[PDB]
This record gives structure tokens, sequence and C-alpha cells, in this order.
RNA sequence: GGUUGCGGCCAUAUCUACCAGAAAGCACCGUUUCCCGUCCGAUCAACUGUAGUUAAGCUGGUAAGAGCCUGACCGAGUAGUGUAGUGGGCAUACGCGAAACUCAGGUGCUGCAAUCU
RNA sequence: GAGAACAGAAAUCUCCAGUAGAACAAAGGGUAAAAGCCCCCUUGAUUUUGAUUUUUGUGAAUACAAACCAUGAAAGU
């Protein structure tokens, strides 16, 4: 019984594994992709600070 | 979707309102969405439609105006149109039935084999 | 290999940015006519900034663009003033280059102090044969990847004719 | 992006390719609808390099139907092998595909002109098909503004310049003028009709020349059409890719 | 079978990367007296297909790619839900019955006319 | 985003990306060779005859024909 269980739960986390590591490479490239963006636009709107620019009427 | 203005509606013919968002013009009727009524007459840039609507317990009679681009052809008889057909036909073969319709009946006798398919026991 | 995937000019804008709008742009006006032999155009302020001393609508800078012949020998003549030293930059990534001057008296044209002295800016656009799918109304496109200028060949290219530096 | 492909709505497929403008084709193609089937019949002229057509056509939900198509290779049968996208050209293109549809229809009816994204402007080689088809007598509505030599200074027009025009007065005045001040020009442009040694007269008459064939016989004598269809097909298929 | 023109359905067609395209055409491309319009024959207008090019566009294949579409004895007869009981302290009985996700597969199909080794 | 003398985060110029993240009387629907900006021409925001929905009172919008008109080459509006 121990030698049963044990390859049939091995294999299935074998599945687990692989399932786990694609998800982890996919949302680790987003991830980096999203940061970097976010630190662009934080430069971005550091420098459009400077700029008086009342959002409001039309200038 | 220019398919929606190559379109004839002859008077008699039974249409659905079903109105799109992309024309701002003649979106009709609130609550005259997918409902179902006949043309009376048709002039250009638009078509007639009637509808029965009930006020109290009457069947009142609402004719309406409507653009083509939000009316669309009805498939509601369809199959009342086949069957009247396929009746002519039959009628015919009778006079060279139950060309009515029936409700599902209970399904006859028959006979199940063994051949490779033998019954596999199981339990919970 | 290139019979047809050569690098040539398209054209030349001038450009001229003036502090304060009137005769000043007028004159400014004159000079870049002279110097083109066409008439060029007023560009106005998009908004109004009030550090620059300037507002909206009030024609703060004038310029104009030359294709043909005339582009390159303008450019050449304009290139003697930086005697064709550029810089590592300069050139755009998409493969177009451009300067700017101060004294354009240090072509040709002389002092006169009837109007003063004005400074420009060249700013040049290269392409090949082919431009028109993305130019045209019917027919419209983009270029390939292999076609596109880059600054890599518009630096060669200028390594070649022109025989200049790099300068870091 | 991911997000960006997936909320990104594409247009039609004629339309990413820089082809129709289906907010003129609607206008067209919708008609009245009190009156049911009543075709809608439309004369498309269009210009590529080197070639010009001219069809009209009926919309339907099948797609379009062609009922008559002509184009500019048929008129070296009719007596020019030279200048077949010209305005004179069109013209006769457009008279060709006029007098056809009314031999088929054998009255000698009403056709609305399709510009495609030509700009209108005066002078315009769609407008001499135009011409060339009220010529053959199609009745097509349209005003006298955009024929050349229309005085933008006022509303008025000289029929004997677009006449001209027709018969190809700027080409000649141009070949003269091009002739007697130079011959690099001339030997480079006009090499078939150096050979030729061709008229201004002459070059009149020939567009007379093939008015009157046209108007003989505009019933589309076809193609040739050698080597069958498996021979074009298994030559092409040498060089088709295949999965 | 290839291509051009007009279209229908509108990503199975779109995006990204690379490659191939005899012939046909299409396209870049050559010129600017006139019709015309441009700050600027770059666009648009006109002329000859002559000077010349498949480089590009366009067409087609390719990617354990993105997306988009289809299906699943996939989820699952699960969740949820209508009815009954002096059933227990939520199951049972007769019934109805999903979706997401996951997995697999695919990557434009066509109408009219003309034309090509 | 890259790039150009004075010129910098914002003055003017050029190129690339960019399904709308802009504008159309502030988290929303609809609109991209437009329903948006610029340009050309006009002022149909005009009279007569009836029809429909909202609504018995009107008004509002809606389609519908005849005329005078504008517009575009035209379909047509």
């Amino acid at each position: 019984l121990k030698a049963l269980k044990d390859e049939k739960e091995e294999a299935r986390q074998a599945k687990i594994t692989m399932l786990k590591e694609r998800r982890e490479k996919k949302e680790e490239n987003e991830r980096y992709e999203r940061l970097a963006a976010k630190m662009h636009a934080k430069k971005v709107e550091r420098m459009r600070r400077r700029e008086k620019r009342n959002k409001a009427l039309k200038e | 979707h220019l398919s929606t203005y190559l379109k004839v509606y002859k008077v008699g013919d039974i249409v659905d309102i079903k109105a799109n968002g992309s024309i701002q013009k003649g979106m009709p009727h609130k609550f005259y969405q997918g409902k179902t009524g006949v043309v009376y007459n048709v002039t250009k840039s638009s078509v007639g439609v009637i509808i029965n609507k009930m006020v109290g317990n009457r069947y009142l009679e609402k004719r309406l105006n409507l653009r083509v681009e939000h009316i669309k052809h009805s498939k509601c008889r369809q199959e009342f149109l086949e069957r009247v057909k396929a009746n002519a036909a039959k009628r015919a073969e009778a006079k060279a039935v139950q060309l009515k319709r029936q409700p599902a009946q209970p399904r006859e006798s028959r006979i199940v084999s063994t051949e490779g398919n033998v019954p596999q026991t199981l339990a919970p | 290999q290139n019979p047809m995937r050569d690098l040539k000019i398209e054209k030349l804008v001038l450009n001229i940015s003036v502090g304060e709008s009137g005769d000043r742009l007028t004159r400014a006006s004159k000079v870049l006519e002279q110097l083109s032999g066409q008439t060029p155009v007023q560009s106005k302020a998009r908004y109004t900034v009030r550090t620059f001393g300037i507002r909206r609508n009030e024609k703060i800078a004038v310029h104009v663009t030359v294709r043909g012949p005339k582009a390159e020998e303008i450019l050449e003549r304009g290139l003697k003033v930086k005697e064709y030293q550029l810089r590592d930059r300069n050139f755009s990534a998409t493969g177009n280059f451009g300067f700017g001057i101060d004294e354009h008296i240090d072509l040709g044209i002389k002092y006169d102090p009837s109007i003063g002295i004005f400074g420009m800016d060249f700013y040049v656009v290269m392409n090949r044969p082919g431009a028109r799918v993305t130019r045209r109304k019917r027919c419209k496109g983009t270029v390939g990847n292999s076609h596109k200028t880059t600054k890599e060949d518009t630096v060669s290219w200028f390594k070649q004719k022109y025989d200049a530096d790099v300068l870091d | 992006s991911s997000a960006y492909s997936s909320r990104f709505q594409t247009p039609f497929r004629r339309r990413r390719e820089g082809k129709t403008d289906y907010y003129q084709r609607k206008r067209l193609v919708t008609q009245h609808k009190a009156k049911y089937n009543t075709p809608k019949y439309r004369l498309v002229v269009r210009f590529t390099n080197k070639d010009i057509i001219c069809q009209i056509i009926s919309s339907t939900i099948t797609g379009d139907v062609v009922l008559a198509a002509a184009y500019s290779h048929e008129l070296p049968r009719y007596g020019i092998t030279h200048g077949l996208t010209n305005w004179a050209a069109a013209y006769a293109t457009g008279l060709l595909i006029a007098r056809r549809t009314l031999q088929k229809l054998g009255l000698d009816f009403k056709v609305f002109l399709d510009i495609g994204l030509q700009r209108t402007t005066t002078g315009a080689r769609v407008f001499g098909a135009l011409k060339g088809a009220s010529d053959g007598g199609l009745y097509v509505p349209h005003s006298e503004n955009r024929f050349p030599g229309w005085d933008f200074e006022t509303e008025e027009i000289d029929p004997e310049l677009l006449r001209s025009y027709i018969f190809g007065g700027h080409v000649s005045q141009y070949m003269e003028e091009l002739a007697d001040d130079d011959e690099e020009r001339f030997s480079e442009l006009f090499k078939g009709y150096l050979a030729d040694d061709i008229d201004a007269d002459s070059l009149e008459d020939i567009y007379t020349s093939a008015h009157e064939a046209i108007r003989a016989d505009p019933a589309f004598k076809p193609t040739e059409k050698k080597f069958t269809k498996e021979q074009y097909a298994a030559e092409s298929k040498k060089y088709r890719q295949t999965k």
C-alpha cells in the first residue's frame, strides 16, 4: 500500500510543480513589466509636477 | 453591418425589435425590446410595426414607425411553415397518418447485446 | 547589397524660435525667406507660460521646410559652420539628425545690422524609396523592419558622404 | 500587450486595407426600400498604374455582382496602343462600357457614379470617364463644375477646352513644347511615340478612330486565353508553399 | 492555382519575429507645360511606362509566442434551486441543472467579373 | 519615447508607438478616412397636408408627402 500511494501522489505532485513553475514564470515577467511601467510613470509625474497646470480649465 | 440595409420588409412580415447602440437616431421604446410586431406600412427611412400592448386586462393596438437598423426578421414561424408544407406533402401522399405533432412517446421494446460489452460491475 | 535600399536625404526643416513676437519675427521671416527662396510659415504658441514671457496665439516662431538638391546644398553650407563635426548624439533612433547654429551670418549672408542676428535649428529627416505607403490615402500601410532607417546606418552614411567624425 | 490586444476591436478586412469606405458605401447601396427589389446600379471607376478599370456593379448579400466590366487594355484592338491611363483613354473606356451596357439592355440605364477614394478635383479622369459614359447615353446625375477649364473665379465653363482635353490637347502641346525645346526628356518620355511619329491632328483622328470603333463593336471581344487553367494552376503550385 | 477590382461574414483574418515569392499583375519608382493644390509636385493633380526595382508594400509558410474562435464522459450530475415529511440536530425522497477555471484542437471561409505561364 | 543653438520639466521643429486612455455642455453608454479639429459654401431653426409614441390638456420627439431653399460631382442629406 505504501508503495502504491507514494508513486501515485508523486506523479500528481510532479504535475502540480509543473503547473506552479509555469504560472510563476508568467506572473514573474508580468510583474517585472508592470513594475518598470510604474517607475516610469512615477518619474514622468515627478517632472510634470514642476509644470503649474491647473488641470481644469483649458491651458 | 451593411447586411442590415439590403433587407426587404413587406407588409405582413413579422419582426422583433432589438435596437443597437451604434446609431443614436430612433432608439425606440425602452421596454419595446425583444418584442415582436408585424409591419403595416413602409416608407423610406422607415418601417411600420404594430404591437398588442396590454393595459388593465385588454390588449390594445399600438402602431409605430421605426428605422430599419433596429428591427430584425423573426424566425418565429419557421417550423410552422415547414410543418405546413410537409403536411401538404403528406396529405398528397395520403390521397395517393398523424401529420399532427405529438409529444415524446415512451420508448419501445428492444434488445441489448453482449459481444464485447460485458456489464462492468462496481460499487461506491 | 543595396540596389534600391539606399539612404537619400528627404528634407530639411529650418526653424527659428524667438523670445518675442513682432518685427523680430518678421525679420526672422525675411531671413528664412531669403535663404530658401520660398515663403516660410509662422508658428504660434500652444499655451500660455508666463515665465518665458508669452501667451496663447502669439506668433512666437517661424520655420520652413526644403526638399531636393537645395536641401543638401543648404545642409552642407550650414555644416561648414559646424565644420563637419557632430556628436554621437544629434542622431535620433529612427534615423534622423539635426543641429543648431548661432550667428546665421556664418554662411554667406552678411551682417546687415538693419535687422540684427538670429540663430536657427536644422533638422533633417532620412528615408529610402517606398515611404509613400505610410503617406498616401488609398492602400495605406507601413514599412518593414529590414527597410527601417536607423542611427547606425545614418552614422555610417555620414562618416561616408561629408566625410565627417563622431566626436564621442 | 495581452490586455490591449484583447480589448482591441478590429475593423472590417476591406477597411484594414485602404480599399473601401463604408460611410459612402451605405449611402450608395441603401435603397428607398418602399420600392422593394429595384436594384441600384453604380459605375465603379478605378485607376492603377498602367491600367484603368471601369465596371458596373449591383450589390447584394451574396456580396456583389458584375454584369458589365471593361478595361483599358482593350483599346489596342480599337486603335490605340499608347497612353492607356490618360484622360482621353479613360473617357474612351467609359464610352465603351456605356455603349456595352446599353446594348445588353437593348435600349440604344440610370447608374450612380462611385468616386472611390480619389479626390474630387477640377479636371479629373473619373469625371472624364463620367463624360464618356454620359456620351454613351446612360443618365448619371452630375454638374458642369468639375470638368476642366472651369474658371474658378466664376460660375462658367468653356466647352472647347475640355474638347481639347478629350482629343488629347494638353499632352500634344506638351509634346510640341518639349520637342522644340529639348530632346533628352522627349526621347525618354516618348520612345514609342517617337518611333511612331504621330501628329496632333493625327492623335485626335486616332481617338475619333477608336470612338467610332467602340460604337461599332462594344460587344466585348474577349481574350484568347492561351495555356488553359491546369497549366497556370500547376505552374503556380510549383512556387506556392504548403504546410 | 496566382493576381487585380468590387464585396459579404467581420481577429480561425489581429499583433510580434524570421524566411520565400518563376511568370502574371499590383506597387515603389521617372517627369512637372497644362487641370489643381501645396510654406514645401512629400500628400493631392497631371504626363510617359519610358530611366530602373522586387529593397519595400502586398502574398504565403514558420513560432512547444501573445491574443481570437470551437469543442470537451473537463469542472459535474458538482454548486445552486422548486416540491414532501412528527426526517437529524444537514441528509433522504421525486425532479431541474450551470458558469469560471483546466485540457485539447484550430489560425480566415467565401461571391461576381477579368486576367496570367 | 528618441532627437535639435540660446531652450531648462513646460516656448518652436522632426520621427516612431498610440482602439481612444482625447474631445463631443471629470470615475458611465455611443462616435476614429468620425458623431472629434480645421477648411469651403449656406442659415431646412422655412411654409402647406395629414400619421405615430411619450402623452384626457398641450408641449416634446417621431416618421410621412407638395412647394421655396442650402449642400456635394453624385449617391443622397
